[PDB]
């Protein structure tokens, strides 16, 4: 035809288990503690931070080779 | 913030300073004119309201916070030159691949895809494939590496980091010309006395620790 | 091997035949003009050297009468003998002079070309049907659409009487009135854009109002295996509503309202087996 | 080879469909388009478009 | 040795009903092009490489 | 969306026919975890 | 074409033996078979909202009446606990590093 | 103690007996759909129960139970379960070969189409290539030897000759009656030609 | 009888949004084109 | 983990005392402040020989100590009320206005 | 709260205000860095040359 969109949900996914609704509070229950344990260590990493600079911070640089990084004037 | 183009550097005592410098203000206009103009898209996209800005703001601005940081170190080191690039192959291969990637430097002609889709041709040559399914088994391979080349955002850290380098290596390489001067005299007794090419910075730190450890103490 | 050659012809085919769209060899030299211009289409896939070879008659409108089949017959009959075309009924009742009369799918005999001598009138094949001959295309993959869709009565249950005739009333008869006059004349078929993309998966308008009209058949009992049967992929969803089929039906019949109606009843099928199917 | 037939100036793949196909294909962009792109742009001006002159570019050599 | 046909809209005569279903083609098509090409082209100038200097090399 | 799309791709596109609806219904489970995995991460 | 038909035909029949080899060697055919009932699993079967309800309502039950409010509820709660503790971080950072700055 | 024993045997039975109720409508419902996508309306309208016993049919026939926990009624239930799954696992495999010679005989069709098609500037021949006449020649004769092999089941053998031998006849459509066309179609010609109007 | 469909209806409406909104950018330009017809303070 | 993390712990009050500072100071170290970029924008005053920009830093932090102190006891009352006003707000800039024009 | 004009003008002088303090450490810095190779090389050389330290590649 001629007119296809709407919002209305496509009958084909709209079948149920055999035992109840969908499993959706499940589901949402181990959504819930999934995003609870991942915005759990972003919020511990994010307000847990400090920039120290202190002439100890830094370490010698070295090359993929392990040796010192010491570039001449001149090369 | 209107630099002028002329150095007011010697250029005949300190040749690295004074080319350093001319690099600087050569292009400090366009790196200027280019961070005006993305400070004022972050200006504007923080006075957005809700979901237009002053919300998915800076966390969802991130491609201009990047594109601001790599203007301005770029902006402090007028001019690469491939000299410079080939010391930083010591820490990290391919650096003048991401700067290839990240800086315009010259047309990424994409080599590999051309002649993997002249690969295609060939066999679409042997057992005889229509030539638009040549066309299309060519421009497929060109446009897999145009994807893969372009939009790589990783190369451009890897560039912060090579900016970084260059920067805290043409700052120290500028006060050795500086002080070449005053240490002629104490170079040519410490060369003729002291057999070593490690660094002095280096040597000392030994000693210290050995002292630390092996005195009558 | 046979690739580069062909496509280097072929690009050089059609960019040298682009702008020479259309041949129009003329039949005999003439200098007075007080006839019509026929551009009759010519093409006899016999003979390696023949081409769609557009020939330009010219005769007097007066000498026949005004139906593009009675033209065409002058043509063919004095002319011409070598054109082909099907011919039966002279009447617009057998669909079997169906072609394209200047740009319109219409049955040949019941059509009046233009009276205008300085306009040139084409006469083409059907369209989007392979040509078995000038303007003889070849219905025979809508012949077989028409055997898909079981256009003969099915009954699930018989009758008591078993010696008289299955009670259908007037105003039940009306319902397939409308439906029925279709001379299977394929014009609205090759004038169908959805018949155009999908001449396989599509039955197309005639032949899918041939089975709403056995659909909505009183007597018939086989309704929901029908809907079944067209209700099937593409074979009526195809149809885009677009409203050409019922523009060029020369009995004027309305395909497009039979095909909207199927599709209604198809959405509600859809939607029955689902009421009317749980316990 | 291709003897191509195509009625030109009369058919519907032709100067019909040149007359035809930008007055549709810009009808959402001309419509929905600009009214949106015109609200997006102009709500962060709601006190004026000037850039808040950073880094200087005042200050002269 | 293969059948030839004819494309049946360069020969059909331009109708309303021709005109009104593919302006509504249209119309649609362009909207969902319009769409899926602003975002292509977000994507793609948001993944050019920045400014270099006028004689930088690698 | 995704139904009208194959809908068009077939009907214009004559190459598109060779693929089966086995191979269409592939790409539409495709197409949905690929739309589902963008929205959850535009959100990380 | 030409003689090189013969390559074409050997290139077609390898590609196909390949694919049919690794269709149903043993393993492979085990867990493309597993992997494909659970893409059907995944795909039809996902935690909706909606569906249809063809008991009568003296037959539905009330976690399917009140599943919508629940995940809403679970998912609103989990929103604005996030957004409550993300505050509460923010000032406890804040005070710690005003404790011990001095 | 044996949970895990317990747990396998009566989810296996369970699946595999539900499964089995509702299997006869799934075949009856394939054998109505196209040979081109046997599975259709199944990745569309209604998947009612087809996944699922595709995937537990290949279990039933690929696993093993404990005839301890089964009663003598659920062990004959349970072995007709698995018979009846094996015969639809047999029948799948069937439908599938015929939609893949249904698939070949449409691959010819659209070679032959994509030739036609006026946007087809890229290769215009007048005449078919060697490689597709043996092409059409063989399929043709395989289409011949399916139909035979169908003889003792005549719904079967009329089923296969409207949907298979329907891109047939499309095939005989796109050609013209010149050089080999008697010879690649001559065992077309016989039979299923006239049942196409021919 | 579908159960929630103003919810399904939704549902599919804000996906359908913030897709666009996400694969678009179309509220979060980018003004740098917009930069040089400005008029600057300070 | 993607905002830079905070060098030094500013209170709620020192926060907002420095806003108002830097604002009066802006408003008044204008030109010192505008002289010490201009020292601080080429390479050589920027990283090579900063020892130039000492005594253009030292203007500039001494123009911004002074600004700091507000020693006029009006601009002490206002910067009061702006720092209350402030403080209460976990507007205001009448109460700004005010006060920057001492 | 403040008008976005002010809080540019305190961004603005507070990058000032950082930058001059980062101007008091570099100086600082180069100086004392200076003074402090001056002090290794000569401490270096001493060792050597009074035999205390063997340096060795
Ligand atoms: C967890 C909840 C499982 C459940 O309720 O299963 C019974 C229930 C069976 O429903 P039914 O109406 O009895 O039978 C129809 C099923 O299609 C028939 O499906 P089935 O019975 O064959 O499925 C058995 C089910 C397991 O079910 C049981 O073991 C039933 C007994 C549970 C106690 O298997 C699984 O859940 C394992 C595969 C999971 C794949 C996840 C892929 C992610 C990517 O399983 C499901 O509804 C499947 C849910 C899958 C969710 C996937 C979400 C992806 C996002
Ligand atoms: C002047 C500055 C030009 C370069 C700006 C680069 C920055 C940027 O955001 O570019 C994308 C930018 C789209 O973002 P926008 O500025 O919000 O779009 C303004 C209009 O809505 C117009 O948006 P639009 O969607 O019409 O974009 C123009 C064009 C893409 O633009 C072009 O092809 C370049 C035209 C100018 C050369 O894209 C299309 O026409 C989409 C449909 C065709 C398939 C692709 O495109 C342009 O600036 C082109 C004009
Ligand atoms: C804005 C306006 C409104 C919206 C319009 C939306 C569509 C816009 C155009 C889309 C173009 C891409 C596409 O899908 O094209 C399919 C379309 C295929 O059409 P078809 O249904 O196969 O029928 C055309 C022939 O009858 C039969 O052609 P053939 O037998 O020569 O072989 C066709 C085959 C050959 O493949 C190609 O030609 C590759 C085309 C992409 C490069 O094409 C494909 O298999 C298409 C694969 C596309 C993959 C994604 C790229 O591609 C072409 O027609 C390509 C023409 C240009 C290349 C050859 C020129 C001569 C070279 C010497
Ligand atoms: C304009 C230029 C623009 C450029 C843009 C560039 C953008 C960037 C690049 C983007 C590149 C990616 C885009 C395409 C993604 C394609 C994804 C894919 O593979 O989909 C499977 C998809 C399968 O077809 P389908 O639509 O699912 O058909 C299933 C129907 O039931 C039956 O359909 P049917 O009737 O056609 O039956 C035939 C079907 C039947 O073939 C099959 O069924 C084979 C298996 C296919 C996958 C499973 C499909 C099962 C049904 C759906 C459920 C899937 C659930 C799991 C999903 C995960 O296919 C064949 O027989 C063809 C030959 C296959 C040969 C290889 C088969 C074995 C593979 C290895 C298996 C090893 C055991 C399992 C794994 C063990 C642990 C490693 O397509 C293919 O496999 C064909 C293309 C690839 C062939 C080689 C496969 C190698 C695996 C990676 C391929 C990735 C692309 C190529 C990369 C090359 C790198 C050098
Ligand atoms: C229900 O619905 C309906 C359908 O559906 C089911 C239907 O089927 C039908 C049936 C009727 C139909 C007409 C259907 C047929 C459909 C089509 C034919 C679709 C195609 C037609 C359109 C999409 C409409 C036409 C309008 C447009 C805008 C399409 C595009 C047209 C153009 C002319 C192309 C755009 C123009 C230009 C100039 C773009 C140029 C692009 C470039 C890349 C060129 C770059 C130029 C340069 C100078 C740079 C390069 C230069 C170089 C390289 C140097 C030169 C050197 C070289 C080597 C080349 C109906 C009625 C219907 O109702
Ligand atoms: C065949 C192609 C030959 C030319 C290749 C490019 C040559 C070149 O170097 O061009 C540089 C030029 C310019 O590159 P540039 O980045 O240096 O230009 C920026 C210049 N300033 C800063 C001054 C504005 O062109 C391009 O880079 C164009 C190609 C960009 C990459 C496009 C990738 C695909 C975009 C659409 C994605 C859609 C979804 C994914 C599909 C997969
Ligand atoms: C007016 C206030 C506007 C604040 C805008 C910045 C929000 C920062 C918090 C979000 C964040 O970082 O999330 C971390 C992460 C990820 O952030 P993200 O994915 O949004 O950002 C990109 C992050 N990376 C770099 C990882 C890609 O979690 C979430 O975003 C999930 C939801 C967390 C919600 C936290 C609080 C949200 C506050 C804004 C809600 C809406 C506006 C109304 C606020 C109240 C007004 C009175
Ligand atoms: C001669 C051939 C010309 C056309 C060459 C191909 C152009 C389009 C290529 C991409 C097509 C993408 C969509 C698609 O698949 O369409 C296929 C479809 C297929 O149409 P079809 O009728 O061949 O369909 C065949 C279908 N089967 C085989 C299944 C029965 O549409 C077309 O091919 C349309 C062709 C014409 C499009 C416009 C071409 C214009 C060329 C320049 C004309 C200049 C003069 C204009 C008039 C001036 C008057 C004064
Ligand atoms: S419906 Fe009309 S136009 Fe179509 S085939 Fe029948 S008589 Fe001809
Ligand atoms: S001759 Fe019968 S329809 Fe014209």
């Amino acid at each position: 035809a001629r007119l296809w969109w709407t919002l209305d949900p496509s009958k084909y996914y709209l079948k149920q288990i055999s035992s109840g609704g969908r499993n959706e509070i499940l589901f949402t229950v181990l959504g819930v503690t999934a995003a609870y344990w991942y915005f759990g260590n972003k919020r511990c990493e994010h307000y847990w931070r400090r920039q120290i600079d202190n002439c100890q911070s830094w370490s010698r640089a070295q090359n993929i080779n392990g040796n010192n990084l010491t570039v001449k004037q001149y090369f | 913030v209107r630099l002028n183009l002329k150095s007011n550097v010697d250029q005949n005592e300190y040749p690295f300073l004074a080319k350093w410098d001319k690099d600087m203000r050569q292009n400090y206009e366009e790196y200027q004119n280019r961070i005006d103009a993305t400070t004022y898209h972050l200006q504007r996209s923080q006075r957005g309201i809700a979901v237009f800005g002053e919300w998915m703001y800076p966390r969802y601005f991130q491609k201009d916070i990047l594109e601001l940081e790599v203007l301005r170190r770029k902006q402090q080191l007028g001019k690469i030159y491939p000299e410079e690039v080939s010391s930083y192959t010591q820490i990290n291969p391919d650096i003048a691949n991401d700067l290839n990637l990240t800086f315009n430097a010259k047309l990424l002609w994409p080599v590999r895809g051309m002649t993997v889709g002249a690969g295609f041709f060939a066999f679409a040559h042997l057992f005889n494939l229509p030539y638009s399914f040549r066309l299309g088994l060519f421009v497929l391979p060109t446009a897999v590496e145009l994807a893969f080349t372009w939009g790589n955002k990783t190369s451009q850290f890897k560039s912060i980091e090579f900016m970084d380098y260059l920067l805290q290596y043409r700052v120290s390489k500028a006060l050795l010309e500086k002080n070449a001067k005053h240490f002629a005299e104490k170079k040519a007794a410490y060369q003729k006395e002291i057999n070593s090419s490690q660094s002095v910075q280096d040597l000392y730190n030994q000693l210290i620790t050995l002292v630390s450890e092996q005195a009558p103490s | 091997s046979i690739c580069l050659e062909s496509i280097s012809g072929t690009i050089k085919g059609l960019q040298k035949a682009n702008y020479v769209v259309e041949h129009n060899p003329n039949l005999t030299s003439e200098e007075k003009k007080h006839l019509k211009q026929f551009l009759v289409y010519r093409y006899n896939p016999a003979d390696p050297h023949d081409q769609p070879k557009y020939v330009s008659y010219w005769c007097d409108i007066k000498k026949f009468p005004p139906m593009f089949l009675d033209a065409i017959l002058y043509i063919k009959n004095e002319l011409d003998p070598t054109l082909s075309i099907r011919r039966s009924c002279r009447e617009g009742i057998c669909g079997s002079c169906a072609v394209n009369c200047d740009g319109l799918h219409t049955l040949a005999c019941i059509s009046g070309f233009n009276r205008d001598l300085s306009k040139p009138t084409i006469i083409t094949p059907l369209g989007h049907m392979f040509i078995l001959k000038d303007l003889v295309v070849d219905m025979t993959n809508f012949y077989a659409q028409y055997k898909m869709i079981e256009p003969y009565l099915k009954r699930k249950t018989p009758k008591p009487d078993a010696n008289k005739e299955y009670p259908q009333s007037p105003e039940q008869r009306a319902l397939l009135d409308g439906l029925y006059e279709c001379v299977l004349c394929a014009a609205c078929s090759t004038s169908c854009p959805s018949y155009w993309w999908h001449p396989d998966r599509y039955l197309g308008p005639a032949i899918l109002q041939q089975a709403y009209r056995w659909i909505v058949d009183s007597r018939d009992e086989y309704t929901q295996e029908r809907i079944e049967r067209i209700a099937e992929d593409v074979r009526l969803d195809d149809c885009q509503q677009i409203g050409m089929c019922s523009f060029t039906c020369p009995k004027g019949l309305n395909p497009q309202l039979s095909l909207k109606n199927l599709m209604d009843m198809v959405k509600d099928f859809r939607q029955k087996r689902i009421e009317q199917e749980v316990l | 080879m291709r003897r191509i037939f195509w009625n030109f100036k009369t058919a519907f793949v032709g100067l019909p469909m040149f007359s035809l196909a930008p007055k549709n294909i810009l009808v959402y962009p001309i419509v929905v388009g600009v009214p949106l792109y015109t609200f997006i742009v102009l709500q962060n001006s709601v006190r004026g478009f000037a850039y808040f002159d950073e880094y200087d570019s005042d200050v002269k050599e | 040795r293969t059948k030839l046909y004819n494309a049946a809209y360069f020969l059909l005569n331009n109708n309303e009903s021709f005109g009104h279903s593919f302006g509504i083609r249209l119309k649609i098509v362009g909207l969902n092009t319009w769409i899926v090409g602003y975002a292509v082209s977000r994507y793609y100038f948001s993944s050019l490489r920045v400014k270099a200097a006028q004689d930088e090399r690698f | 969306m995704f139904k009208e799309l194959i809908h068009i791709f077939r009907t214009y596109f004559i190459t598109f026919r060779y693929l089966k609806k086995s191979n269409i219904n592939f790409l539409k489970n495709l197409s949905y975890t690929l739309i589902a995995y963008y929205l959850i991460i535009n959100f990380m | 074409n030409h003689s090189c038909q013969k390559v074409f035909e050997g290139f077609v029949s390898a590609l196909y033996d390949t694919s049919y080899f690794f269709r149903n060697f043993g393993p492979f055919k085990a867990t493309i078979h597993y992997a494909t009932y659970a893409n059907y699993l995944a795909q039809n079967w996902a935690p909706r909202v909606s569906y249809i309800e063809t008991s009568t309502p003296a037959y539905t039950l009330a976690k399917n009446k009140y599943a919508v409010y629940i995940v809403y509820g679970l998912i609103g709660g989990a929103l604005i606990h996030n957004y409550m503790l993300d505050n509460k971080a923010a000032q406890k950072s804040q005070q710690y590093y005003l404790k011990h700055r001095d | 103690m044996s949970l895990v024993s317990l747990f396998k045997n009566t989810f296996l039975k369970s699946r595999v007996i539900g499964l089995s109720f509702q299997a006869q409508r799934v075949m009856a419902q394939m054998a109505k759909t196209d040979f081109e996508n046997p599975d259709e309306h199944f990745l569309l309208n209604d998947a009612m129960k087809y996944n699922e016993l595709v995937f537990y049919g290949r279990l039933a026939e690929n696993w093993s139970i404990n005839p301890e926990l089964f009663g003598k009624a659920e062990l004959a239930k349970y072995n007709e379960a698995k018979q009846t799954l094996i015969d639809f696992n047999q029948y799948h495999a069937l439908v599938q070969n015929l939609h893949e010679f249904y698939w070949e005989l449409k691959t010819i069709y659209l070679e032959l189409s994509r030739g036609v098609a006026t946007s087809n500037f890229h290769n215009k021949r007048e005449v078919t290539h060697s490689i597709i006449e043996s092409d059409i020649k063989n399929s043709i004769h395989k289409y011949i030897q399916l139909i035979d092999d169908l003889k003792d089941y005549p719904e079967w053998q009329h089923k296969v000759r409207e949907e298979i031998g329907y891109y047939a006849h499309m095939i005989y459509t796109s050609v013209n009656h010149d050089g080999n066309f008697p010879e690649i179609f001559k065992e077309f010609n016989k039979v299923d030609s006239l049942y196409y109007f021919k | 009888p579908i159960r929630n469909i103003q919810f399904a209806r939704y549902h599919y409406l804000a996906a359908v949004t913030v897709f666009t909104y996400f694969a678009t950018r179309c509220c979060l330009l980018d003004y740098k084109k917009y930069y040089p017809l400005a008029s600057v303070k300070k | 983990s993607i905002l830079p993390p905070l060098q030094y712990t500013y209170s709620n009050e020192e926060s907002l005392e420095l806003l108002i500072h830097s604002i009066k100071g802006n408003k008044d170290c204008n030109s010192e402040r505008k002289a010490f970029n201009l020292c601080r924008s080429t390479v050589l005053g920027k990283h090579v020989e900063p020892e130039k920009c000492l005594d253009k830093a030292l203007v500039f932090v001494n123009c911004f100590q002074k600004v700091r102190r507000d020693e006029s006891a009006a601009c002490q009352s206002a910067f009061n009320s702006t720092l209350e006003c402030g403080k209460k707000y976990s507007s205001c800039q009448s109460q700004l206005d005010a006060y920057l024009n001492c | 709260m403040f008008s976005d004009f002010n809080m540019y003008e305190a961004k603005v002088f507070l990058k000032a205000v950082a930058d001059a303090q980062n101007t008091f450490r570099q100086t600082a810095q180069q100086e004392n860095q200076l003074a402090r190779y001056e002090s290794q090389s000569q401490s270096l050389l001493n060792g050597s040359t009074s035999g205390a330290i063997s340096i060795t590649g």
